[PDB]
């Protein structure tokens, strides 16, 4: 039917860079 | 031995600056100086810095 070097512990650390980033215009 | 002593500056050299930066040890912070001499070489022939 169907189919189927290290150190500068505390001031190295003051300086490591805060990186935003950019944004884009809708 | 040591090897070029005319190259070379060793260790317990004393290195005289002068300090730049005014120095307040609240934070954490960066130095400078500069050499208010010349320095020879350790067999006292050749300025090195």
């Amino acid at each position: 039917l169907t189919a189927g070097g290290g150190g500068g512990g505390e001031l190295a650390e003051k300086l490591q860079p805060m990186r935003l980033s950019g944004s884009s215009a809708g | 031995r040591l090897g070029n002593r005319d190259m070379l500056i060793t260790q317990g050299t004393q290195l005289d600056c002068v300090l730049e930066t005014r120095l307040v040890t609240t934070q954490p912070g960066m130095t400078t100086c500069h050499l208010t001499r010349d320095v020879y070489s350790t067999s006292g022939r050749v300025v090195l810095l």
